[PDB]
């Protein structure tokens, strides 16, 4: 699952592979514009929202 | 120019590397617009575009784009896809910044590398530029050359023709096959070969080849699944894979589809039943060590190999590209060619080597580390490139070798290997976080030792252990490897202590995957590793039961901790098992919580919590009772495991949940 | 629990059977988690690593009867044993009585 994660504040426009599984598990059954923990990303997401 | 030149390739049913060499957009973008209008095998091609799902297929004509990163395995993969008359288009740098071209720019598949930022890799750079550059076999388009020469093409040429091309199988199938004398008739046939070879062909023929009613009925099992479809399609054929297999014996004459892949023990097993024909690939990616492979055939076997490609002639030069490029080649096994090989006498001598030594073309060359390379590679039951890699340009490998008689240029082969992969700062370094306790684990430094081989004419020896030895001697030292009693133990007189133990068994090997740690740095490594091996103390009930396998965890041998794991689950990512066992904290809190432990709370999917870990109910069997639509049931379990920390303390939940 | 420890002398002392007293953890189960001894590879609750390997492994009786080199039967024997040498440990004199009466 690919990702195009967007920051409002500056206007940051960023894409990140995520290729193994085990992460992006957390997305499934969620519904849009829902409240993710970016935590489930413990590399460069330590404590996101 | 090309297009001529193209038509000699399909007709002569080669294949050829074409490089495109300059600026992103330049050379790169543009001419691969032009080569596809122009290129035309049959109106132009496929041109499929790389940058596993493929493999059935082939295509005429393809691209990969290594611009800024390259992963070998999707490049040997490809150029297999390839058909006869077709060219692989290899999408490079500008070719004088190439091997420096990895840094900034640096070379994004270094997810081999695995370092925060990608890098250079120029040796690999270096030894591709030698196989490149060797023959004449590769067409070098470089920018900024206004005209470039293509040897062979329409007029005369570079490129001696080829024969046009269009027995072995054949020979095979029935023929050396037929399975009866003085000796059993019923025995086990192993056709071992590289990919392309017509493995599965060859084991489809025989399908039908025994009629049902008439020679007689078949059967066919492989591991994750493999392409089934060329056997089958080549083929009664039905398909029941080897764990279901076990099921009931009614066929004359079973084949099972790289069963190397295949765990020893549920294998073995099942070649007592009935007459069988064992394929395996070999020499090329993902395919299994002949070292390996040997030991393997040891525990029997009618070994047949078949030399030539369906697919194209042989001779193709851009397989002979990829074979070197990849080093493919096992020969150290059975023999060296030189005038030592095959075995490797001599006292064995421990020695370290950096990774410096890839350059060097002299005493201490490209030579050693390839020598390693083939030995370790050899003795691994998959092989893969992504390690040729990592062992040429990644940071942080280290190597120790165990050689025999040293003395003038040449000499004897080595008699052992180790590889050891820092890591830290995959598999010791990504999981001690996810699965363990301390969030922080993945910063300290160690170094996995990522593979270990003796020949198998020298072991038992003590060389390995002498090998790791010989690692620690000049915050620690980590391997992870199925569990076996033996393994754990050598291991363990390593000095190793265990870390975990996970739920699922390898598929390969059929043994569940355990970790453990030689403590170098007391700091805080030592800690780590006391602390896991306490944590799986706790663990140890709620794992061996969860095994099904249910076997204990002697391991390499004769709380405050749960809540923040709890939390991890509740408001995070961690997965079930993880959490879970029969009890780890998961349990824990089931036995402690008030709530639904029982039909809806404990820990695990079904009741939600309690069913999956207390009942051991299916994941679908809990889904249609608690009305979930699958997935849904790890949220649901998360939201229970939520709920019942809530109950216990909100206060100490909120905070956990915060930070 | 005491009950249990009844249920325990009633499976080492006399004939009841090992389901009754095992399950995943009955009585059985229960004593291998306190018990120090081979509950593991010997003790615990069962009839593989004796009790441990039927208990915690779910071994068949097959298999550890070749492991422990029985001929059958006398695999129940060995888990009895098993259990009384594990009572004993924890209690010399509680188990005495329970033997007797």
């Amino acid at each position: 699952m690919k990702f195009n994660i967007s920051y409002p504040l500056t206007g940051a426009q960023k894409c990140i592979e995520i290729d193994d599984d085990k992460k992006c598990n957390i997305f499934m059954d969620k519904k849009m514009g829902q409240e993710v923990e970016g935590d489930t990303l413990g590399d460069e997401f330590k404590g996101y929202v | 120019r090309i297009p001529t030149l193209i038509r000699n390739g399909l007709q002569t049913k080669k294949r050829s590397f074409f490089v495109v060499v300059g600026d992103h957009a330049k050379e790169a973008i543009v001419h691969l617009y032009y080569i596809m209008s122009s290129m035309d095998v049959r109106q132009n091609k496929s041109v499929l575009w790389a940058y596993d799902k493929i493999l059935g297929n082939t295509y005429g004509m393809c691209i990969l784009q290594d611009f800024e990163a390259i992963t070998p395995n999707i490049l040997a993969r490809t150029i297999e896809t390839v058909e006869g008359g077709g060219l692989v288009v290899l999408l490079l740098k500008g070719m004088t910044s190439l091997k420096q071209l990895y840094t900034m720019t640096m070379d994004v598949h270094a997810r081999y590398r695995t370092e925060a930022h990608d890098d250079v890799i120029a040796r690999f750079n270096e030894r591709f530029l030698l196989s490149l550059g060797s023959c004449e076999s590769c067409l070098v388009i470089d920018d900024e050359l206004n005209v470039l020469p293509i040897s062979g093409g329409k007029g005369v040429k570079p490129l001696p023709p080829p024969d046009e091309d269009e027995v072995d199988q054949a020979k095979a199938l029935l023929t050396f096959v037929d399975a009866i004398a003085e000796k059993t008739l019923r025995n086990t046939v192993t056709l071992t070969a590289a990919r392309g070879r017509g493995k599965s062909a060859a084991m489809g023929v025989a399908i039908a080849a025994a009629v049902a009613y008439g020679y007689s009925n078949i059967f066919i099992t492989s591991p994750s699944p493999e392409n089934l479809k060329t056997l089958f399609e080549f083929v009664t054929i039905q398909y029941i894979r080897p764990q279901d297999a076990h099921v009931l014996g009614q066929a004359e004459l079973v084949v099972i589809d790289e069963a190397a892949a295949i765990p020893l023990p549920l294998v073995k097993k099942l070649m007592g039943p009935y007459l069988v024909f064992m394929a395996s690939t070999i020499s090329g990616y993902e395919g299994t060590g002949r070292s390996l492979s040997l030991k393997l055939i040891k525990q029997l076997l009618k070994e047949i190999t078949l030399s030539e490609p369906i697919r194209y002639a042989q001779g193709d030069n851009v397989e002979k590209w990829l074979n070197t490029l990849l080093c493919l080649d096992a020969t150290l096994p059975r023999s060296k060619i030189s005038t030592t090989g095959c075995p490797d006498p001599s006292q064995c001598e421990l020695l370290h080597v950096n990774r410096d030594t890839l350059f060097s073309f002299h005493p201490v060359s490209e030579k050693f580390l390839q020598q390693m390379v083939a030995l370790y590679v050899a003795s691994h039951y998959k092989n893969s490139p992504n390690d040729l890699q990592l062992m040429s340009d990644a940071p942080a490998h280290e190597l120790f070798v165990l050689t025999g008689p040293i003395q003038e240029g040449r000499l004897p082969e080595p008699l052992c290997v180790i590889q050891v992969s820092l890591e830290g700062k995959d598999l010791i370094p990504w999981l001690v976080s996810q699965q363990f306790q301390d969030d922080e684990f993945a910063s300290l430094s160690g170094a996995r030792i990522v593979r270990i081989a003796t020949n198998p004419d020298y072991m038992s020896m003590g060389y390995g252990s002498k090998a790791l030895q010989l690692l620690v001697d000049y915050d620690y030292v980590g391997v992870s490897y199925g569990l076996t009693q033996q393994l754990h133990k050598f291991w363990k007189r390593a000095q190793f202590v265990p870390v975990y133990l996970r739920q699922t068994a390898n598929d390969l090997t059929g043994e569940h995957t355990c970790v453990m740690i030689r403590p170098l740095q007391d700091g805080n490594d030592p800690s780590w590793l006391g602390a896991f091996a306490a944590d799986f103390h706790k663990r140890f009930l709620s794992l061996l039961s969860y095994k099904f396998r249910e076997f204990p965890s002697i391991l390499a041998l004769t709380t405050p901790f749960d809540h923040k794991r709890l939390e991890s689950y509740a408001n995070g990512l961690l997965d079930y098992h993880v959490v879970l066992d029969l009890m780890p904290t998961i349990a824990q809190l089931y036995f402690t919580g008030r709530l639904r432990e029982a039909v809806k709370l404990s820990g695990l999917q079904q009741a939600i919590l309690l069913a999956l870990g207390l009942q051991r109910k299916d994941i679908d069997t809990l889904a249609t009772e608690l009305n979930l639509p699958g997935s849904q049931v790890l949220a649901i379990f998360m939201k229970i495991m939520r709920k019942v920390t809530q109950h216990f303390g909100a206060l100490v939940s909120g905070a956990i949940a915060a930070e």
